């Protein structure tokens, strides 16, 4: 029910929603080249997969809030057509969804969250139909599980210049693989606007911004996800251990070369202050000889020659005093230069360190490059297909239900089905081939049956139930 | 070759309200890498919810149009030798 500044495509205006939702100001005008350049870039043709490049920060600590207890958004705007894979106008306008190229997501990397464009696989986004207000040129759009949106677009006005508080585009531009928890939190649309309306699709990703904690809990999951897969992925887990290996080396490399150069300018700084000591040396040699020289004035107050005994005093103070900075700088010079000494071996040896690490890794990759790799349609033989829910024959009608018993191996959960008004449970054991039966009430184990006749192969066995998940 | 057998049930009354089999990727399971997950041991092997951010990606390929506020979605990848 707010308003908003003006803001262009490609622009992240941060906003704390109210009671009434979010408002969306855009100002229309094709996209900038540093955006459209960007997005052009990460089409590149790269090797399947999805890739991102992030084009904002989020620093929630940032945020200029009314209570730090509140729920920030980021919303960034594009134009439909410059997103979907297909004119939005050569839509059916019962389509409820639209395949799209590239999505604005929010990607956490290195405990940070992240507004990047993705692209390189298949990818829908849903399409909202935009309702009038009574506003004119205020329309109403309801996208999943994100705030009701208050959009206006205007063909030409001014746009905010600078980023809000929050937001930073100082960011690594380079073309990366987005995460497996790319777009976590975030919600989606390209909204259509109405029949007469006169207005071009617009595409609009709404982000939430998340706490320092949350973003946590992104980064770990992305650390577990990551683990995961290496875990089953021999080769391409010695493929980036090695590539790290690489970096670590080179970076070993320029810490030995950085050292070397803090002992060149040490031994030069050394040098320096030794002979401005050694020159400042001589005068306070010279001064205290003096001092000797005229001594025989030294009880005699009336005698000129105590004149000259007095100002050699003086004179030699003054070299002291030269002398004693002079002692200082030369000392912090030798400090200086002992620690550059211990540092340069230190680098040296870290280096030597790297250049092993870089060999056992170099060849595991070659270890593991070597071994036979089973292909997909290998895997889809390791286990025994589920039948179809309208084949299993001799157990009734039945019904899927929620799957829950963990799998023995792998990440998925039991085909579950029900069987006898909601009385029976039958699981899919895919290592046998044959379906489990259970009670609903008790989860106490019943039997085996073959899916194709609906016979028992094998009795109830009472050490075996499903209590713990119904 | 291999489908992804999509299910899903009311989040509320846990009621089954649909299941849609995707087109036969044949032997190409790409779109398990796009989702993460590793062939081994998940190929007539389990079903797995569909995540928040896994939806834009699995929409594609089906008629349905999954709806997580209102439903709780789970996918299996099945295997099975040429049609089925």
């Amino acid at each position: 029910s707010a308003v908003a500044a003006p803001v262009a495509f490609g622009f992240p205006a941060l906003s704390t929603p109210g009671a009434g939702g979010l408002a969306v100001s855009i100002s229309a005008g094709a996209l900038s080249a540093a955006i459209a350049d960007i997005m052009a870039a990460l089409k590149g043709p790269f090797k399947f997969g999805l890739w991102g490049v992030a084009l904002y920060g989020v620093l929630p600590s940032q945020i200029a809030k009314d209570d730090p207890n509140m729920m920030s958004k980021i919303v960034t705007s594009l134009p439909a057509d410059d997103i979907t894979e297909s004119p939005v106008s050569s839509l059916p306008l019962d389509k409820a969804t639209v395949n799209v190229n590239v999505r604005v997501v929010d990607d956490v990397k290195d405990e940070r969250q992240n507004i990047s464009v993705v692209s390189g696989v298949p990818m829908s986004c849903p399409v909202v139909d935009a309702k009038p207000t009574e506003r004119p040129g205020v329309f109403t759009a309801s996208i999943p599980g994100a705030p009701v949106l208050n959009i206006s677009v205007n063909n030409s006005t001014p746009a905010v210049q600078t980023l809000s508080p929050g937001v930073t585009n100082n960011t690594d531009k380079d073309v990366r693989p987005a995460g497996f928890t790319q777009g976590g939190n975030t919600r989606d649309a390209v909204i259509r606007f109405p029949k007469d309306s006169g207005h071009n699709a617009v595409y609009v990703s709404v982000s939430d911004v998340l706490s320092p904690d949350q973003v946590k809990q992104r980064q770990d999951e992305e650390n577990r996800r990551q683990q995961e897969w290496d875990a089953t992925h021999p080769v391409e887990a010695a493929e980036r251990n090695y590539e790290r290996a690489r970096a670590e080396l080179n970076q070993a490399n320029e810490d030995v070369a950085r050292n070397q150069e803090r002992q060149a300018k040490a031994v030069q700084v050394y040098n320096s202050r030794k002979s401005e000591l050694d020159a400042a040396n001589k005068t306070l040699a010279d001064a205290i000889a003096e001092i000797k020289q005229f001594n025989r004035f030294a009880h005699d107050p009336m005698a000129g020659g105590h004149r000259m005994w007095q100002m050699a005093g003086l004179k030699a103070q003054r070299a002291q005093t030269d002398v004693n900075n002079k002692q200082a700088a030369f000392d912090a010079a030798a400090k200086e230069k002992s620690d550059a000494d211990a540092a340069l071996s230190s680098a040296m040896e870290s280096r030597k360190k790297k250049e092993d690490k870089k060999r056992s890794a170099e060849n595991n990759l070659n270890d593991e490059k070597n071994k036979p790799r089973k292909g997909f349609k290998d895997y889809g033989h390791d286990y025994h297909p589920a039948p179809k829910t309208e084949n299993i024959k001799g157990l009734g009608d039945l019904k899927p239900g929620i799957p829950k018993t963990p799998k023995q191996n792998g990440g998925g959960k039991r085909k579950r089905w029900t069987g006898d008004k909601g009385r029976k449970i039958y699981e899919w054991d895919s290592q046998h081939g044959e379906l489990e039966g259970y009670r609903a009430s008790d989860g106490q184990h019943l039997g085996s049956f073959d899916p194709k006749t609906g016979n028992q192969l094998k009795g109830p066995d009472p050490k075996r139930n499903i209590k713990k998940y119904l | 070759g291999l489908k992804l057998d999509l299910t899903w049930f009311d989040k509320s009354t846990e009621d089954f309200k649909g299941e849609e089999y995707s087109k036969d990727f044949g032997d190409d399971g790409s779109v398990m890498e796009s989702l993460g997950v590793p062939f081994k041991d998940n190929v007539n092997n389990g079903c797995f919810d569909v995540i928040a951010e896994w939806v834009p990606l699995l929409q594609p390929y089906f008629n349905h149009q999954i709806d997580i506020s209102d439903n709780e979605y789970f996918v299996s990848f099945d295997y099975r030798d040429g049609d089925w």
